[PDB]
């Protein structure tokens, strides 16, 4: 007769209705996905349209629970999950307003196309054009062309947009009784009502700030490194203390530097192991890739893939005569059906994404047992963290021997281990500035900190601070640089990728310390060892029932972010530049740009 | 001395609801579930009291043959002593009881493309059943305390949902065909053993 009982029953009936309609909605689009049509797209937003109208229909019968007399936990966290009214907490007009900047901003993201004026007949998109050229061309001159064009035709049309959508998003978050946008992001973060395992939104400001100050001296060593390579290669547009400009990062921001792999090896005269002949000579295709995947998940204790996984799962590409974008995503569509679609080539790229989507179908069949809004990671970065474990795993030459695809005679030695190691490291410790300088800045702009006649020249002055980045040419405040990204003008979180950089190292140090692993971290492998699989399905079992502190010390023993894992994996490379790096100079100056003369 | 009617019961093209499920009285016969444990098409018979090979050579007054369909993870609650939504507001069974189930997937028949909704199981009840007790109703059960006549409304909805059963569920969501053999024992002669 109490509050609480009568919450009870409405969950009970919410769940057993969103579980069918979403259900249906993810089979719908999964038919699409496999089977490209225009009926299929009618059918999918048909689809998506009732469950879409169900949920907000079961929301505002929802709103009308008073949370403050809730006492179980899991009852109030589905009652507050369910009672994220979002934007419908606004007028009509200014919903509708939000949804068309939204859309706008999208459109023009994803329809953006620039060329010189040489011929404005032919040129190519962002996607198949302009990032091939900002990852393997090596002109300074076209390099720059690109970046400058890119924002050119971007950030100048989304400029107002974005401002309006910014402002919008902060009414929208003042009305829910959130300071701004930023703690409306921050809330995933955000527990509360639990002694010891709490955590607040600023909170989270000062861990990752800690984080990084603890970071910045591994960082400022591979820059320092990658620095002196690219003077090496860029004799005449490099400075010895200078930052590193931004159109030479690999990519069209520079958010990873996976493409300065060929610049900055250390050892060119070494191959790089590649395990994909091998698998062509003893005829392995997708089903064998994926049936080894299951192999080394089963050898910790995980249980194996279902019968529905492999009869309903698209594994290869479905011939010519029907299309499918077969982008590898691990499905989840619910009621225990997974599946994993994806256009597996017979290479040791595929063979890593296969054990990565692997990951997260294990991560999602563990918490089946959890009430439907309590189906998801402990945050937003612990499936990426879990998926990723698997693969970094996958990828010692440890494990390639032991499935026969690395010959015995093979010798591991220091220059294959430095050069596997700045690898990841070009991919993973490239990344953490260039995040945490872009959610700083969002953070601080949707906080009011950031006057709009000062946006572009804070996040480059936090560029150059922060990244050690330095733009190329001098951008006024008419330019909207940071919505050229994707996920900024989309309506991204952007913090996930950080914390999933941290729990990835603090799981695989837990793991391997379970799995009594002797030596380095980076030659590290949890196979055979159901101790760390069982410590690993502790957490994974959890869901988001439980604050995400608590399903982090059910592995780490912490009950926050923790950052030594990270350096103990890369203090071999942090060894080996603290010796390279003793005849140049590791740091950067803000004074110094490009265009400085 | 005729063969009982097993496989009108095994093997009827349509079951009952969980909710709504029908109790056939088998009696006047002669039954062998020698057949019917050797089978190995069944995926779960499991019971305290008396063993498959036992109740042959053994014989009662007469025998109930309960049936209806439920998911796959909630067989299990089809036991004595056990909880849960089928346990307590579709299918209770005593601690006493001395016969078992017989499940076994039908995703095959009992599920077709788009969902069976034919199978329906009540989800809310004021408390919960009795041994062997049936609720067939279909008054709105009322969660909060004001009235609202029988309408569809704030703490008011229907005490029905129906279960969704596509040809590509999981193995615990797929359509597990249930079939319950209840024994007793009175002063009435023995009338099924051979
Ligand atoms: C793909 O869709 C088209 C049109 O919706 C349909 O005719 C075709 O049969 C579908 N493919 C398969 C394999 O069913
Ligand atoms: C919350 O409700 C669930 C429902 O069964 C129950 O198991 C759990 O013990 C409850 N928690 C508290 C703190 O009452
Ligand atoms: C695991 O152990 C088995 C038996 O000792 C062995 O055959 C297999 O190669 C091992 N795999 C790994 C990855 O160590
Ligand atoms: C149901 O039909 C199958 C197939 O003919 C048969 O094997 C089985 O014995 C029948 N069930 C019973 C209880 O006889
Ligand atoms: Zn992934």
């Amino acid at each position: 007769s109490t509050i609480e009982e009568q919450a009870k029953t409405f969950l009970d009936k919410f769940n057993h209705e969103a579980e069918d309609l979403f259900y249906q909605s993810s089979l719908a689009s999964w038919n699409y996905n496999t089977n490209i049509t225009e009926e299929n797209v009618q059918n999918m937003n048909n689809a998506g349209d009732k469950w879409s109208a169900f949920l907000k229909e079961q929301s505002t019968l929802a709103q009308m629970y008073p949370l403050q007399e809730i006492q179980n936990l899991t009852v109030k966290l589905q009652l507050q999950a369910l009672q994220q009214n979002g934007s419908s907490v606004l007028s009509e007009d200014k919903s509708k307003r939000l949804n068309t900047i939204l859309n706008t901003m999208s459109t023009i993201y994803s329809t953006g196309k620039v060329c010189n004026p040489d011929n404005p007949q032919e040129c190519l998109l962002l996607e198949p054009g302009l990032n091939e050229i900002m990852a393997n061309s090596l002109d300074y001159n076209e390099r720059l062309w690109a970046w400058e064009s890119w924002r050119s035709e971007v950030g100048k049309q989304l400029r107002p947009l974005y401002e309006e959508y910014v402002v919008l998003k902060n009414e929208m978050a003042r009305a829910n009784h959130y300071e701004d946008y930023g703690d409306y992001w921050r809330g995933d973060y955000e527990v509360n009502g639990v002694d010891g395992y709490d955590y607040s939104r600023g909170q989270l400001i000062e861990d990752v700030e800690h984080t990084f100050e603890e970071i910045k001296p591994l960082y400022e060593h591979l820059h320092a490194y990658v620095r002196a390579k690219l003077m090496n290669a860029y004799p005449s547009y490099i400075s010895p203390i200078g930052c590193l400009p931004a159109h030479l990062l690999g990519d069209m921001w520079g958010r990873f530097w996976t493409n300065l792999y060929s610049l900055t090896v250390p050892f060119g005269q070494k191959p790089n192991i590649d395990v994909t002949d091998a698998m062509v000579d003893q005829a392995w295709d997708a089903q064998r890739i994926f049936k080894e995947a299951e192999k080394f998940f089963v050898s910790v204790g995980l249980p194996n893939m279902t019968q529905g996984f492999w009869e309903n799962s698209m594994l290869t590409d479905p011939g010519n005569v029907q299309k499918a974008v077969c982008h590898p995503t691990a499905w989840d569509l619910g009621k225990g059906d997974f599946r994993i679609l994806m256009c597996t080539k017979v290479t040791m790229d595929d063979f890593l994404t296969a054990h990565h989507e692997m990951g997260h179908i294990q991560y999602d069949m563990a918490y089946a047992a959890q009430p439907f809004l309590l189906r998801n990671g402990a945050n937003e970065g612990f499936h990426e963290a879990v998926g990723e474990i698997m693969s970094l795993s996958a990828a010692t030459p440890k494990h390639l021997k032991s499935i026969g695809l690395l010959s015995p005679d093979f010798q591991e030695d220091n220059e294959t281990e430095i050069n596997f190691l700045l690898k990841q490291a070009l991919t993973i410790v490239g990344t953490l500035p260039f995040t945490y300088m872009l959610e700083k800045w969002r953070w601080m702009v949707f906080k009011g900190e950031i006057p709009k006649d000062q946006w572009m020249k804070k996040w480059w002055e936090m560029k150059r601070e922060i990244v050690g980045v330095v733009e190329p040419v001098p951008h006024d405040e008419t330019y909207c640089d940071p919505a050229s990204l994707f996920h900024v003008s989309n309506d991204y979180s952007f913090i996930r990728y950080y914390t999933r950089t941290l729990y990835q190292f603090q799981f695989q140090e837990a793991l391997c310390q379970a799995a009594k692993h002797e030596g380095p971290l980076h030659k590290c492998d949890i196979s055979n060892s159901t101790e760390a699989g069982q410590k690993l399905f502790n957490m994974l079992r959890l869901g988001k029932s439980e604050p995400w502190t608590l399903a982090l010390e059910n592995v780490v023993g912490a009950k926050n972010m923790n950052v030594r894992p990270l350096l103990n994996y890369f203090e071999p490379l942090f060894t080996w530049l603290k010796d390279q790096n003793k005849n140049s100079f590791v740091g950067w100056s803000t004074d110094w740009s490009p265009y400085a003369d | 001395t005729n063969l009982c009617p097993f496989g009108e019961v095994f093997n009827a093209t349509t079951f009952a609801s969980v909710y709504a499920w029908n109790r056939k009285r088998i009696s006047n016969c002669v039954a062998d579930y020698s057949v019917l444990y050797n089978s190995t098409s069944f995926s779960t018979f499991k019971c305290y009291g008396v063993s498959p090979t036992k109740l042959n050579d053994l014989c009662f007054t007469n025998v109930y043959a309960d049936s209806f369909v439920v998911r796959g993870d909630e067989v299990r609650q089809i036991a004595p002593g056990q909880t849960g939504r089928i346990a307590d507001y579709n299918y209770k069974l005593p601690d006493d009881f001395t016969g078992c189930v017989i499940a076994w997937n039908s995703n095959n028949l009992d599920s077709k493309v788009g969902g069976n909704y034919n199978y329906l199981y009540r989800l809310f009840r004021k408390s919960n059943l009795k041994p062997f007790e049936r609720d067939i109703s279909t008054e709105i059960y009322q969660a909060g305390s004001t009235p609202c006549n029988g309408v569809e409304g704030f703490n008011c909805y229907f005490p029905l949902q129906s279960y969704g059963f596509h040809p590509t569920n999981g193995v615990g969501y797929q359509p597990y065909r249930v079939v319950v053999l209840s024994f007793e024992l009175l002063n009435a002669p023995a009338t099924v053993c051979g």
